């Protein structure tokens, strides 16, 4: 499909979708907030962060 | 009326119903179909008329309502204004008999109730007849349009919404 | 090829006539003495194979047995429509005025 | 005794009533008698539906969902005739109640799955020469599943079965055939099945309570598309009577 | 148009007897029926069974007919289904329950006989408008 | 969307015949048959005047 960070979060664990499924096929599993979506999140509010404190 | 005009002439003269209307010039039906109303277009629906309604192919011939009883019923035509418009027949002085009902649980002038018919004069479907209600209510909605005409819609992926034209 | 069999009952006599097996129970206004008593005991009853077998209601009175036997004229039977009598929509179809 | 004030919002009102560990009794069946059930009440507690088949044409299995329409779910204050049969077996005839509740889980990756679990109609049977009602006696019988929206229903462009345009009115002049399967709406009637497992039997009251699981199609919205497998599993209630 | 003595001749029986109403009849019968019945037969509906107006016509098919003076004064003092098989005063304003429905209290014979007129004349002048709802406002 | 199944080639003798696979090297490869020693047997030919191995 083109992936092509899904392949890194999955690498090191990340497997999960807030919306229930997971890469490895399994159903009705919950990943905590360490999903792909987490990660994302995480990612884009670390970004926003530094974006602040390379003004500062 | 100038359609109407020339067919009673040809009539006149002696001619069948289908004779009358196969004399009458494909480009003229075509003038007489709101699709080419300039103002039926919308602001953002971009491009030619063909991006819409398609690539005109050819006149079906002009379509003739009938109810179970053989009185001849005539659509009335969507005015510019209306995006959309119900599909109503009346007979020649306008009184209401037949309809495509909204709430079916009262409806009293179905096309199935009064046994609707549509038969076809000139154009490719000259001289047939089509009795079953889906196909005849096909028509009646195509009718509501005036001349019903075939259409490529494969060729430019036409989308079924009209647009204006370079008058517009 | 698919059909709405709403519209395919209405070239039915159900579109002519009050259904015993289908229409809805507002119809029954339309014909002296139905409503609400016996229209309440005909969709009750329903659904019947022959128009005449609404006089096998049990319980009739005479009188009633009177009227339903003149306004069979008015009454028809076609195959039961699911989509025209679940939900209960005989009772009430979701139309008023 | 509890009133409307004590179970008003707690969520309460959408659980049937349980039976303590001690009902393991039996409750005693005259096959000169007629019988009621006067109150039959059915609480889903996990709903599943048969994932569509990846093409490896396997055995699809059953996954969990999750419900998003919140205690809205129950099948209560049914009644009907408790048949007394020939061969000693007893059926359930399901006459009228609140025998249909709509629901909506959501799969895996979001897709929702909106159902009528319902037990309409419903006629279960037991085995033969049931003396007694006991922890052993188990009721299996189908139901009706009549469309999810009834006749009256519009979609979104205002097109229905028994109301609504008759076609795609903002696309005038689209080809027809394209889009029949929505523009033309059907009505669904299909079979449902359900397994009602006794647990626990109060001889002295008539009441019994067990688990049960029912199998049923989803919503196929008209006939817009395909409906999903769904089994439901919960808990039941029944109080039985003379009548 | 005018409200003429025509207009304002209405059925008094089912037997081709008729009365000529005056014009302050009919604004009694206007004012009354107002007063008295519009709460839920605005416009000569039913709000609260839409399934039965009051157009003439639906009127004329009740049991007993109701098309006339004397079969709605009947009707506003023992009213029934419209088969005539049940009395419905308990759940409907009438003299004989004008203890439960207390604006019927003062309402006389002679108001009764207004307010049937008014029911009879409005379909008279605004048609289908009458018992049409809706759809024809 | 699925596995059609392992193509098993044989000509009319019944000997099983073998497609030669492609490799990453070539856009477009022909199509031959061998035996299990790698003998041609069967191919889609080009110039058909004088093919000797067509399926057929
Ligand atoms: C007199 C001017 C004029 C006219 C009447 C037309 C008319 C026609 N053009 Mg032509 N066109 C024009 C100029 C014009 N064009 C110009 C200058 C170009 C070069 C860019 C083109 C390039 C062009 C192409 C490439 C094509 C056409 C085509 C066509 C037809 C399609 C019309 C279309 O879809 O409209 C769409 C119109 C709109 C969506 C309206 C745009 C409104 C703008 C975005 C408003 C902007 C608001 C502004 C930012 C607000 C500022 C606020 C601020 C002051 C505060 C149509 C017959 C098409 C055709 O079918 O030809 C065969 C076709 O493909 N036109
Ligand atoms: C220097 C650099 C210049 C770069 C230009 C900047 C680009 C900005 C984009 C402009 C916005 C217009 C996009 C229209 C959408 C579109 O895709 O149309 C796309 C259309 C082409 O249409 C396409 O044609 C195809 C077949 O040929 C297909 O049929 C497609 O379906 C169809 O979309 O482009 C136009 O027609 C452009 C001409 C529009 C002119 C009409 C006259 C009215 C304008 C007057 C309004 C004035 C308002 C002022 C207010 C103050
Ligand atoms: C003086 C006051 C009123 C009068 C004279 C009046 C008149 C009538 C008449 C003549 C009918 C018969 C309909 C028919 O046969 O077609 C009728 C039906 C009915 N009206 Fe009234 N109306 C009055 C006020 C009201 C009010 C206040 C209500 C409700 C609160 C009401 C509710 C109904 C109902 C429910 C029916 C039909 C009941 C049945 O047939 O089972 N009306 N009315
Ligand atoms: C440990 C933990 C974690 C980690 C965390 C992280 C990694 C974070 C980082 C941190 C950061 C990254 C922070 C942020 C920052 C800084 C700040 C706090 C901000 C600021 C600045 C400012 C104050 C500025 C101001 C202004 C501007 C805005 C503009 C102009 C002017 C001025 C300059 C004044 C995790 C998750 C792993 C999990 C567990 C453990
Ligand atoms: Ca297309
Ligand atoms: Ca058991
Ligand atoms: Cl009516």
């Amino acid at each position: 499909q083109g992936m092509f960070v899904l392949p890194f979060m999955a690498r090191l664990g990340v497997t999960g979708s807030w919306s229930g499924w997971s890469i490895t096929g399994e159903t009705g599993i919950d990943p905590g907030f360490w999903s792909f979506e987490g990660v994302a999140l995480a990612h884009i509010v670390l970004s926003g962060l530094l974006f602040l404190a390379a003004c500062w | 009326q100038e359609i109407n005009r020339r067919v009673q002439a040809s009539l006149a003269s002696g001619a069948t119903l289908e004779e009358a209307w196969s004399a009458i010039p494909e480009k003229l039906a075509f003038y007489d179909y709101i699709g080419n109303n300039p103002a039926k277009g919308g602001l953002f629906r971009t491009g030619p008329m063909n991006k819409g309604d398609g690539i005109a192919q050819a006149w079906k011939g002009h379509a003739v309502f009938r109810n179970k009883e053989g009185e001849e019923l005539f659509v009335r035509r969507m005015p510019a204004f209306f995006e959309s418009f119900p599909v109503i027949l009346t007979d020649k002085n306008g009184v209401v008999k037949a309809d495509i009902p909204f709430r079916r649980a009262e409806s009293k002038y179905s096309f199935e109730q009064q046994g609707v018919t549509v038969s076809f004069y000139g154009g490719e479907l000259n001289g047939q007849t089509f009795t079953d209600p889906p196909t005849v209510k096909s028509y009646a909605r195509k009718a509501i349009f005036g001349e019903i005409f075939e259409f490529d819609t494969e060729t430019l992926n036409s989308d079924g919404i009209f647009r204006t034209s370079p008058r517009g | 090829e698919l059909v709405n069999v709403v519209d395919e009952k209405l070239g039915t006599a159900y579109g002519e006539k009050i259904d015993l097996n289908n229409t809805n129970i507002a119809a029954f206004i339309q014909y002296r003495g139905l409503y609400p008593t016996l229209a309440k005991l005909i969709v009750k009853n329903a659904p019947y194979e022959s128009v005449e077998d609404v006089l096998n209601i049990p319980g009739l009175t005479e009188r009633q047995k009177q009227i339903l036997r003149e306004n069979l004229e008015h009454f028809t039977v076609t195959e039961v429509e699911t989509a025209l009598v679940e939900g209960g929509d005989r009772y009430n179809n979701g139309l008023y005025k | 005794t509890l009133t409307y004030d004590d179970i008003v919002g707690t969520g309460l009102a959408n659980k049937c009533p349980t039976l303590d560990d001690t009902a393991r009794g039996a409750y005693p069946i005259d096959s000169s008698q007629t019988y009621r059930i006067a109150r039959l009440c059915l609480q889903p507690t996990t709903f599943l539906v048969k994932e569509e088949p990846k093409n490896k044409r396997q055995e699809a299995e059953f996954v969990p969902t999750k419900l998003v329409t919140r205690e809205t779910t129950s099948l209560d204050q049914i009644q009907g005739e408790l048949k007394v049969n020939s061969d000693g077996s007893l059926t359930f005839v399901e006459e009228d109640g609140i025998d249909f509740q709509p629901v909506t889980v959501q799969m895996a990756g979001g897709e929702r799955i909106p159902l009528l679990f319902t037990v309409k109609n419903l006629v279960a049977s037991t085995q033969p020469n049931v003396t007694s009602i006991t922890t052993s006696t188990d009721f299996k019988g189908e139901f009706n599943v009549p469309s999810y929206r009834t006749a009256n229903f519009l979609d979104p462009k205002g097109r229905g079965l028994a109301s609504g345009y008759d076609s795609a009115i903002a696309l005038p002049q689209a080809k027809e055939e394209e889009l029949a399967r929505a523009n033309v709406k059907r009505f669904s009637l299909t079979k449902g099945q359900i397994s009602l497992n006794v647990a626990k039997v109060d001889g002295r009251t008539g009441e019994i309570a067990g688990t049960f699981e029912s199998e049923q199609l989803s919503d196929d919205d008209m006939g817009a598309h395909e409906p999903h497998e769904v089994k439901i599993q919960g808990v039941f209630y029944a109080s039985i009577e003379p009548a | 148009a005018e409200l003429t003595p025509e207009v304002l001749t209405v059925p008094l029986n089912s037997e081709g007897k008729t009365i000529t109403l005056t014009e302050k009849q009919y604004l009694e019968g206007k004012r009354l029926f107002q007063y008295a019945c519009a709460s839920c037969h605005v416009g000569g509906i039913t709000k609260t069974n839409p399934s039965l107006d009051l157009r003439t016509e639906t009127l004329a098919l009740a049991t007993p007919p109701r098309d006339n003076i004397e079969g709605l004064v009947d009707y506003m003092k023992n009213p029934t289904t419209y088969d005539g098989e049940q009395e419905i005063a308990e759940v409907h304003p009438s003299l004989r329950s004008a203890d439960i429905f207390p604006k019927m209290r003062n309402l006389t014979e002679k108001d009764l006989v207004a307010i049937a007129g008014h029911i009879l004349v409005e379909p008279k002048i605004l048609g289908d408008k009458w018992g049409g709802g809706k759809v024809y406002y």
